[PDB]
């Protein structure tokens, strides 16, 4: 970690480096570690959109349900963005859908909050 | 008021700037040899508009850092009708980032542009305003565009400087700095341009697959509803017409606050591309399916705004008189979603031409204050991104500071809290 | 004054790959040359060489990337060290070194970042409080009158705080009063009947400074030939406005 408490995991999950990933997760790197802000690896690539980055994650035991500092899941990150498909492996893999940030939208409040019709038909599907 | 300065910026920007070329050269029946073909001579009273004389060239300044758009726009069909000196395209590309654009590589070529600018500028009569097509999302357009707008805006103070900004989504393009690059852009456009038409490429994007029902939709499959919706929006500006004529007149009665000053353009029918949609609709249909969410370029439901002003324009031959029922109808049958405190602020226009392909066609600009949503929406991306600071580094290594994005973040909630504030206004 | 400082020499720490980075096509080069020197050379001094040190070399250089590089970010730190020249060196822009830069700043005053108009404005501060109305007077009338209304309201502002500032030598017949209504109110009637708002918004607040300096009734004769609604936003900075 550094000044900020990010890792390498963070830094790789964030910026699409998938052989980093797999490599730092072989040799046994944190799966939940938070930064600062309380953002896991997995936060960060449902915020960018890695779907290859956010399966690895998981199947290492990824807390899919982790809340950063600001209250968001990555089930709120891969909305917000419209990473449709990292929305359906994240519930696939657990992903509480009544997760309330400190604004208090929880997933299906912001798929209506922005009008997301696509993510309607998904989140409760 | 005579003539208009076109100018294509970026990628995206030659893209729909291409096609918007072939479009209305061939409503003015001009072939891309530069010939005139036409048979009505209404296509040659306001040419002057968009053309200059030969021995017919557009009036097109085409620019991008990266010279890949520029040989497939020579390539095109309409490709050697664009005068060769008017290709200003730089060395290197901007990368998808606005800073590149705005602040580093597009800064170095931006002079080069500003010559071409003022060249086709001097043999002007009377120049009439700007009009600029670009994308919020990318690099160049949104970057180098505003930067040209800008910079514009300070060598011509005097003239309207209008654009055609598409707006990114995550339904078309996966790069992710789009919504730092589109309030980036928006920061700009809010307060240099007069007149912005939204071109939400999440709603054309839904008009292909949900109404043309087409499932895997391609860049020519939007192209051709951006080209049908510019042709309408400057038809009054081409064809002798009496009501919106130049380009300030339109921004004085489209504009009731500087600000507010993005519009959200519909059109009717919606067509296929080279399908078969004969049968002329009826004016009540063009009315119709004028005012629904349905035909708007604009991801926003008009439902939840209130219509500022309106401007409608009918072409082919139709009744006159049928129309104004219409667009009376629409409006006293739906006054609450229409501003009381603005008197008569739907204006309705016709032409007697009709665009290449239909005998009837209507298009609709409205200055609703829905545009909201477009702006929430966008606005609710940027954050996500920004409170993690992702690819913050693209920017901050080419010279922006990190306040910068909380400054184009706060007025671009300040907009939409001002299209809030006269949506809860009242007559009384 | 506090100012006893022993006088450092700046001149000697530029390094050999300077000019010829200053004058690159790479922007990364201009920005990175000029910066440090700025937080290298200029930052950590406070007292710089008044005798035996010719700066004229250091400030076209400087003039040269303000006025025409299109780098706004080079534009910024460069007039920064502009400031901070003539903020260390009391007494030293006598003509030469006032006038090297002087118009590069007016001509630059066009750019609308809050940031880099700052950093020019506040060279243009410090170079005219040791330089009074040596070539500004004459200089920033002739930018009120530029095509640009970007750097009409700046340079407008710009005889403002001069003219606030504005204690002179005395006792009376100064190079302001001989150019009050030849010239300097006659500019500023220009700012005052500008086609934009805002424009003449500036103008009405120089206006009412000017009329703060001289006794309001010697300007009584332009005010006439204005509109009692102009007369009434220049009356209102007058009740604002003081020195
Ligand atoms: N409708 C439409 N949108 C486009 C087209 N090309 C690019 N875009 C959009 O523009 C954005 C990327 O900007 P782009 O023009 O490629 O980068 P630029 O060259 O720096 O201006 C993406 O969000 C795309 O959705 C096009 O042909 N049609
Ligand atoms: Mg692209």
């Amino acid at each position: 970690t550094d000044a900020s408490g990010l890792t390498p995991l963070h830094l790789a999950a964030t910026y699409g480096h998938l052989e980093i990933v797999e490599v730092l997760l072989k040799h046994g790197a944190d799966v939940n570690a938070i930064d600062i802000m309380g953002s896991t690896p997995l936060h960060l690539a449902a915020l960018i959109g890695h779907l290859e980055i956010v399966e690895v994650l998981l199947k290492h035991g990824a807390d899919v349900n982790a809340v950063d500092t600001w209250g968001d899941t990555p089930l709120h990150l891969a909305a917000i963005m419209g990473h449709l498909e990292i929305v359906e492996v994240l519930l696939k893999h657990g992903a509480d859908v009544n997760a309330q940030d400190k604004f208090g939208k929880t997933a299906f409040d912001i798929s209506i909050d922005n009008g997301n019709e696509d993510l309607a038909e998904i989140l409760q599907k | 008021m005579r003539e208009i300065v076109h100018i294509q910026a970026g990628q995206c920007g030659n893209q729909i700037g291409a096609k918007f070329w072939e479009v209305i050269s061939d409503e003015h029946g001009i072939d891309p040899t530069g010939s005139y073909h036409g048979d009505s001579d209404l296509q040659l009273e306001r040419i002057n508009v968009y053309y200059n004389e030969a021995a017919y060239v557009p009036r097109a300044i085409l620019v991008d850092l990266e010279p890949g758009t520029m040989d497939s726009v020579r390539s095109g069909p309409f490709g050697q009708i664009f005068r060769p000196d008017n290709f200003v395209f730089g060395q290197s590309g901007a990368g998808n980032n606005w800073a590149k654009g705005h602040y580093t590589e597009g800064a170095e070529l931006v002079d080069s542009v500003l010559d071409v600018v003022r060249k086709e500028s001097e043999s002007c009569d009377c120049l009439q305003g700007f009009q600029l097509t670009h994308s919020l999302g990318g690099g160049t357009g949104s970057g180098m565009g505003t930067l040209l707008i800008s910079k514009i805006r300070e060598e011509y103070p005097d003239r309207i400087m209008n654009t055609f900004s598409v707006v990114p989504s995550p339904k078309v393009s996966d790069t992710v700095v789009e919504p730092y690059n589109a309030t980036l852009s928006v920061h700009q456009l809010v307060e240099n341009t007069d007149e912005t038409y939204c071109i939400d490429n999440e709603a054309l994007y839904d008009i292909c697959f949900r109404t043309l029902k087409l499932t895997t939709p391609t860049y020519g499959d939007l192209n051709h509803l951006v080209s049908a919706t510019m042709s309408g929006v400057t038809t009054c500006l081409r064809f002798p017409g009496q009501l919106n004529a130049d380009l300030r007149k339109l921004a004085v009665n489209m504009v009731p606050f500087p600000r507010l000053h993005f519009f959200m353009p519909g059109f009717a029918p919606l067509t296929s591309r080279g399908s078969q949609q004969y049968r002329a609709l009826t004016v009540p249909e063009l009315t119709q399916q004028m005012f629904d969410a349905k035909n708007m370029m604009a991801a926003c439901d008009p439902r939840h705004g209130r219509y500022l002003t309106v401007a409608a324009v009918f072409r082919g031959r139709m009744s006159m008189k049928e129309v104004d029922e219409q667009m009376l109808n629409v409006q006293n049958k739906n006054s609450s979603y229409f501003v009381e405190w603005i008197p008569n602020n739907v204006k309705t226009a016709v032409c007697d031409i009709p665009p290449r392909g239909l005998k009837m066609s209507a298009t609709f600009i409205g200055n609703s204050t829905a545009i909201q949503e477009l702006f929430k929406r966008i606005s609710e991306q940027f954050t996500a991104m920004f409170r993690r600071k992702a690819f913050l580094h693209w920017y901050t290594g080419e010279g922006m500071d990190e306040m910068e994005f909380t400054e184009a973040e706060s007025n671009m909630n300040d907009l939409v809290s001002e299209y809030q504030q006269y949506q809860d206004a009242t007559a009384d | 004054p506090f100012e006893l400082l022993p006088p450092s020499v700046i001149l000697d720490k530029f390094p050999a790959d300077f000019q010829t980075r200053i004058s690159s096509t790479k922007w990364k080069d201009r920005v990175e040359a000029l910066e440090e020197i700025h937080n290298n050379v200029l930052k950590p001094v406070k007292k710089l060489a008044h005798k035996n040190q010719d700066y004229s070399d250091y400030l076209r250089v400087l003039a040269n990337v303000i006025q025409k590089d299109a780098n706004v970010q080079a534009v910024t730190i460069a007039a920064n060290s502009v400031q901070l020249l003539c903020n260390s060196l009391r007494s030293n822009f006598t003509r030469s070194y006032g006038a090297i830069v002087l118009v590069p700043l007016l001509e630059r005053t066009k750019e609308k970042k809050p940031s880099v108009n700052e950093a020019i404005c506040s060279a243009l501060d410090a170079v005219a409080t040791y330089c009074g109305f040596d070539d500004c007077l004459e200089e920033t009338l002739n930018y009120m009158k530029h095509k640009t209304p970007q750097v009409r309201i700046e340079c407008t502002k710009f005889l403002t705080r001069m003219l606030q500032g504005w204690k002179s030598d005395g006792p009376l017949q100064n190079q302001l009063l001989f150019k009050l209504l030849p010239e300097v109110t006659t500019a500023v009637l220009k700012i005052v009947n500008d086609t934009q708002p805002t424009t003449r918004n500036t103008g009405f607040e120089c206006f009412a400074t000017l009329m703060k300096l001289v006794g309001e009734r010697e300007l009584a004769d332009p005010l006439e030939k204005l509109d009692n609604l102009k007369k009434k936003k220049i009356y209102e900075y007058y009740e604002k406005v003081e020195v």
